[PDB]
């Protein structure tokens, strides 16, 4: 069942600057305008 | 576990109940009848505890 794929070019891992992303809701509480820390 | 043993060696079945509150919309509730919801009345509301 296992298939070892071959013929793959080896490249160094690249990196990029992660901008202001990844913000999620810490809870399921609705908030209108409070700047909750 | 032997029946000839005295008090202190008998098997005890332990069930630990755990639950979290005020973090998600609950689905499990105790037996309580639901009444009619009035709109403009100073009343004692009870929504999911
Ligand atoms: C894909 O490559 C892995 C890595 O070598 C193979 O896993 C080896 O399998 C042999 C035979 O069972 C073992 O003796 C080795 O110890 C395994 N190595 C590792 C790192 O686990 C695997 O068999 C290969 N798959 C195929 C289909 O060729």
């Amino acid at each position: 069942q296992c298939v070892n794929l071959t013929t793959r070019t080896q490249l160094p891992p690249a990196y990029t600057n992660s901008f202001t992303r990844g913000v999620y809701y810490p809870d399921k509480v609705f908030r209108s305008s409070v700047l909750h820390s | 576990f032997q029946p000839t043993n005295g008090v202190g060696y008998q098997p005890y079945r332990v069930v630990v109940l755990s639950f979290e509150l005020l973090h998600a919309p609950a689905t499990v509730c105790g037996p309580k009848k639901s009444t009619n919801l009035v709109k403009n009345k100073c009343v004692n509301f009870n929504f999911n505890g």
